[PDB]
């Protein structure tokens, strides 16, 4: 009853329809085991949390870069920020694993053992880490505003915006990457010079997508 | 039992007459949920009163003004004495504020039918709104709706149906032979057949972008018609 | 039952009225969460009362010293107890008036006593409203002082925005830009010097330097978020 992708197509047994974003769209059966299923929802809103923080981050740094405002582009940003500011990269780079790698095994051991990092072990920390569902921690720290400690249907609601704005911001880092390989330009000339001429100037005429053409 | 819009069609099951100006006409069955039937018919009344305002300024402005074009009246070189250059950001920020409040009370009548009827400041002041779209009141000082009202709903809303046709017919016939709708309907009794569209509809007259105190405004035509 | 900020609509469930200036407005549903409410409510008084002494202070001295830009106020100033004595002193009298309002919303009654003198204590009171000693003088009816408190102190934190953002538009005080605005009301308004549409975007500059110089070290200046306007 619910829309699906393909209009007209029954979903999948394995997608019920109680999580965000169920389309019924898994044409290869990747997540049909329960199991599978669960880690890979958490997969999904872990990569689409950090293309919405990389989109916004992108789209922002090329603003500043258009509007003359001495921003790098995002291909260029890595370079210019290392040698600007006499930054060591194998240093920046082991501390980010460092960071990211307490972070990340963190919530590893969480999926594995739900609730066992709220213990107190950490620094006697301990409802902050309990969390709340597979792949949505909540807590004083994670949900400080508490939005989804008050109205159910509210929550609810922000689930199926938060992964409808992750898989697009999804598209769009892909897009980035694309774009850039076409043309060798930021996204904002893209889409300026898109403007300028919507007919003549899109991926059918950059020479590299359409071969044949 | 009243006249559809073709012989031998039936009427929709959701159009029974109504509405004013029912033909049983919706080919695309955008109004079979009853909610949005709602709201398509308030837009249709703005679009359709909208409309008669445009028709009734450009008839009238062409003949006060002959010599000025209406495609080109935004202009701010072609405004008035009083109004000539004047700043086109400061003209656009009164239309903003005024507007954006009478729409918003407009749409929470349709939000909450019959909850902004009164006046936010002098209390007491009130308009009978009996139907969506229709406030009545102040909005109908000469008493006319204390009458046969279907009857004149359904011409409200036959005029202006053929209001918003012959609005774009002058949009669609400015950009194709570049004059006002008099102008055409002269260029046309001139020459009948030496001046119709059979030969106009390949040009587009409106160029592709106009400066405007600074600011370049792009500008397009209804179809790709030779610049 | 009560005016809200949108006539005719509904306010949110958990919004009912109880708070002074309550007009059911919380599209997001910040407020749901009562343990949040009560947190967000302090801040608001608190976030409305610097904003007003701070908009009437910005006032009075364009007024009293016209010679002075309230931007400009901070490296214009010269004392004898220079900029670190003045930020010691600053740190520590802030940092003991905000642990004891801290500690009145944490654990409410239990800063109440007077530390130094035993014989005086705040009576019981509610969150954000200290009475005794910091109200000598109520006026009138406090629910109704209350109502004022937070209108005024909703708007005085627009106004500090408007101060801010007129400031880096056009780079003079409020009454100075205000003025400016009645000399040519059609030609100043934010619409009359900025403007986007596709394919060209036109905004004002950033009046205020990008650096300033102060005692032998350079202060960056920005405007707030210059790359995003108009
Ligand atoms: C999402 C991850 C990510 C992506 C897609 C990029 C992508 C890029 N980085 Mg960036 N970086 C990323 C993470 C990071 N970068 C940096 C630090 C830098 C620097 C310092 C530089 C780049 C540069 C580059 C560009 C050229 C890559 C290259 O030399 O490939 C060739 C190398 C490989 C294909 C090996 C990859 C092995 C994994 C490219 C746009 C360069 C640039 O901007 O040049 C103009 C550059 O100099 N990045 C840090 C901080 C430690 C990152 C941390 O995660
Ligand atoms: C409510 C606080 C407050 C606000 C809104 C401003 C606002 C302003 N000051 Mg002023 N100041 C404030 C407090 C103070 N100022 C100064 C001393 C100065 C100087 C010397 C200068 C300004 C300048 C400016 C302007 C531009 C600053 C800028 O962009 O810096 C960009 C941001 C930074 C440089 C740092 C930001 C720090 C961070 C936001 C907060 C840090 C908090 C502390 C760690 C907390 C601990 C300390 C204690 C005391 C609370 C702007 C109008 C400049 C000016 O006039 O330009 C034309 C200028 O030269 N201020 C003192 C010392 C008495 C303050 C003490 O509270
Ligand atoms: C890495 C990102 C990622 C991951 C792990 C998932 C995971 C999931 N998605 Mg999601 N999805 C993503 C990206 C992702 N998605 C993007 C970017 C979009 C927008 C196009 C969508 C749109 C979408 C819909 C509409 C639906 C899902 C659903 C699901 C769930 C069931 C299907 C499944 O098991 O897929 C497992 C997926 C993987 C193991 C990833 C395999 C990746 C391979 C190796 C490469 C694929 C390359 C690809 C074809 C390139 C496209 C190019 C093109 C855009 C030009 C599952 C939780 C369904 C659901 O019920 O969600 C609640 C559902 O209805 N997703
Ligand atoms: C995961 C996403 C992501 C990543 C990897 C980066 C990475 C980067 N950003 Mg970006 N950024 C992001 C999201 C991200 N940003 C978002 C969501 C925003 C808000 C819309 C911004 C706004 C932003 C600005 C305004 C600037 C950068 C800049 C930078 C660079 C230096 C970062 C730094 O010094 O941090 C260290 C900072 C902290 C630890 C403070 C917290 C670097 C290339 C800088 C740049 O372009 O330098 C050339 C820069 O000026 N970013
Ligand atoms: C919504 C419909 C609409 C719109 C957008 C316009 C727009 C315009 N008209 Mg037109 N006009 C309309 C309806 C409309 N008219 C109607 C219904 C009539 C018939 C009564 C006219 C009769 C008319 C004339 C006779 C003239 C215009 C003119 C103008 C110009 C503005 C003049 C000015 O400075 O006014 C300033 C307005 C005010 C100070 C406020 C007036 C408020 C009252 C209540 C109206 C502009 C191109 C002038 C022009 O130069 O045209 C080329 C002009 O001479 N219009
Ligand atoms: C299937 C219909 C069809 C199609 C696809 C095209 C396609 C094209 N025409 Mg042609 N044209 C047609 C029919 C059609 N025409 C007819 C019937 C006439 C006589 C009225 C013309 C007269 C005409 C001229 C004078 C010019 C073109 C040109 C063009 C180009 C588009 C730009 C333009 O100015 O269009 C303008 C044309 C139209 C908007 C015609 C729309 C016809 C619709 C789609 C079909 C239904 C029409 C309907 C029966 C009413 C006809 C009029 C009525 C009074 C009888 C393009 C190659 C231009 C070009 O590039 O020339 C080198 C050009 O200058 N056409
Ligand atoms: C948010 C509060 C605030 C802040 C941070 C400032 C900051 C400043 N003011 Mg302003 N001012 C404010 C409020 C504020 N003012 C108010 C409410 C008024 C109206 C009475 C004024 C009237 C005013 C004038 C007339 C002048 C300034 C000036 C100054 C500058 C020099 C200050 C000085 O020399 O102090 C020296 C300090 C003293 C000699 C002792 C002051 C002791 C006071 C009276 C105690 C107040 C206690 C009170 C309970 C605090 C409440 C704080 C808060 C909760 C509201 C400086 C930038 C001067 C300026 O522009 O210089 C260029 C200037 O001439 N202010
Ligand atoms: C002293 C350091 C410094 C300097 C000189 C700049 C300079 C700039 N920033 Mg950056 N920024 C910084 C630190 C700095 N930033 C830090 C620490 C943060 C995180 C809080 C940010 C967050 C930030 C954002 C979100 C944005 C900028 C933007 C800008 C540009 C316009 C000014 C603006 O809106 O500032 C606003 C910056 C602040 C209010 C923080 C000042 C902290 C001292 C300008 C190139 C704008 C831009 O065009 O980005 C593309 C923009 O939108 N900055
Ligand atoms: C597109 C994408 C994934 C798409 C997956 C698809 C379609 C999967 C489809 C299916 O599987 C399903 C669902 C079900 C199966 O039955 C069928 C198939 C068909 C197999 C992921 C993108 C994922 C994209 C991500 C995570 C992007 C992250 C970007 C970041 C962090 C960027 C950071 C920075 O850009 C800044 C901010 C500033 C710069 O200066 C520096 C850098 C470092 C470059
Ligand atoms: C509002 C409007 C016009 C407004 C014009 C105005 C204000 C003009 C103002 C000015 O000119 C002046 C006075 C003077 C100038 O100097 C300046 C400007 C500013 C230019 C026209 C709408 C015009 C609107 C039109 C033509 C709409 C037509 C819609 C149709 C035919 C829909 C049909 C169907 O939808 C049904 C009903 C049912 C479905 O099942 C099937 C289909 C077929 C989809």
């Amino acid at each position: 009853v619910r829309p699906v992708w393909f209009p007209g197509n029954p979903p999948p047994a394995h997608l019920d329809g109680s999580l965000a974003g169920d389309y019924g769209f898994d044409p290869l059966f990747l997540g049909q085991e329960p199991q599978t299923l669960k880690w890979y929802v958490q997969a999904e809103l872990v990569h689409g949390r950090f293309a919405m923080l990389g989109a916004a981050g992108i789209i922002l740094t090329s603003i500043g870069a258009k509007v003359g405002l001495g921003f790098p582009e995002w291909y260029d940003a890595g370079k210019v920020v290392v040698e600007k500011n006499n930054i060591d990269f194998p240093t920046l780079m082991v501390i980010q694993f460092y960071l990211m790698g307490w972070a990340e095994t963190k919530r590893w051991y969480d999926f594995k053992n739900p609730g066992s990092q709220a213990d107190g072990s950490f620094l006697g920390f301990t409802e902050e880490f309990k969390g709340l569902e597979n792949g949505y921690p909540g807590g004083r720290f994670f949900d400080p505003m508490g939005l989804s400690r008050g109205d159910a249907a509210k929550y609810q609601e922000y689930k199926q915006k938060e992964v409808k704005n992750g898989r697009l911001a999804m598209i769009a880092c892909l897009g980035f990457a694309a774009q850039y390989a076409a043309t060798g330009k930021g996204p904002l000339d893209n889409l300026a010079d898109h403007l300028a001429d919507p007919n003549h100037v899109n991926f059918a005429t950059n020479g590299v997508s359409i071969p044949i053409a | 039992d009243r006249k559809l819009w073709a012989p031998g069609v039936v009427a929709p099951e959701y159009l029974k007459g109504d509405l004013a100006g029912d033909y049983g006409w919706d080919p695309l069955g955008l109004g079979a949920d009853p909610t949005a039937l709602k709201w398509y018919r308030q837009s249709e009344l703005q679009h359709a009163r909208w409309a008669m305002l445009g028709v009734a300024g450009v008839l009238v402005q062409e003949i006060v003004k002959p010599d000025v074009y209406f495609y080109e009246a935004g202009l701010p070189q072609n405004l008035p004495e009083p109004f000539t250059n004047i700043n086109m950001g400061g003209l656009l920020a009164w239309e903003f504020i005024l507007m954006h409040w009478v729409e918003v009370r407009r749409w929470q009548d349709y939000k909450n039918f019959g909850s902004v009827n009164e006046d936010p400041i002098f209390k007491g002041n009130k308009v009978p709104n009996p139907e969506m779209g229709y406030p009545g009141g102040i909005f109908d000082p000469f008493g006319f709706s204390k009458g046969n009202l279907k009857e004149l709903q359904t011409k409200e809303i036959k005029n202006g149906r053929l209001a918003m046709i012959a609005y774009m017919a002058f949009i669609l016939q400015a950009q194709a032979t570049g004059k006002g709708p008099l102008a055409a309907l002269s260029a046309h009794l001139s020459n009948p057949f030496g001046n119709n569209i059979l030969k106009n509809i390949g040009t587009c007259t409106v160029p592709h972008s106009v400066d405007v105190q600074g600011l370049t405004i792009p500008l397009t035509c209804l179809w790709p018609g030779s610049q | 039952s009560r005016p809200l900020w949108l006539p005719g609509s509904t306010p949110p469930a958990h919004l009912k009225g109880d708070l002074p200036g309550d007009f059911g407005f919380d599209p997001l549903g910040l407020g749901a969460n009562a343990e949040s409410l009560k947190w967000f409510k302090e801040s608001e008084l608190v976030h409305s009362r610097w904003a007003m002494a701070a908009v009437a202070g910005i006032l009075v001295q364009e007024i009293v010293r016209p010679d002075v830009f309230w931007y400009n106020a901070g490296k214009e100033v010269e004392s004898p107890l220079g900029p670190l004595g003045l930020l010691a002193v600053e740190f520590f009298l802030m940092h003991w008036v905000e642990v004891r309002r801290w500690q009145d919303l944490r654990k409410p009654g239990s800063v109440d006593q007077d530390p130094i003198f035993s014989q005086y204590k705040l009576p019981p009171h509610e969150v954000g409203y200290p009475g005794g000693v910091f109200a000598p003088f109520i006026p009138g009816d406090l629910a109704e002082l209350k109502v004022k408190e937070i209108k005024n102190g909703r708007l005085a934190m627009l106004a500090f925005v408007g101060f801010v953002m007129a400031a880096q538009v056009t780079g003079k005080g409020p009454i100075a830009a205000l003025q400016e605005h009645l000399a040519d009301p059609w030609g100043t308004t934010i619409f009359s010097k900025a403007a986007v549409v596709p394919g060209q975007a036109v905004a004002p500059p950033c009046k205020i330097p990008a650096s300033v110089s102060y005692k032998g070290i350079e202060i960056p200046t920005p405007c707030f978020l210059q790359g995003l306007w108009p």
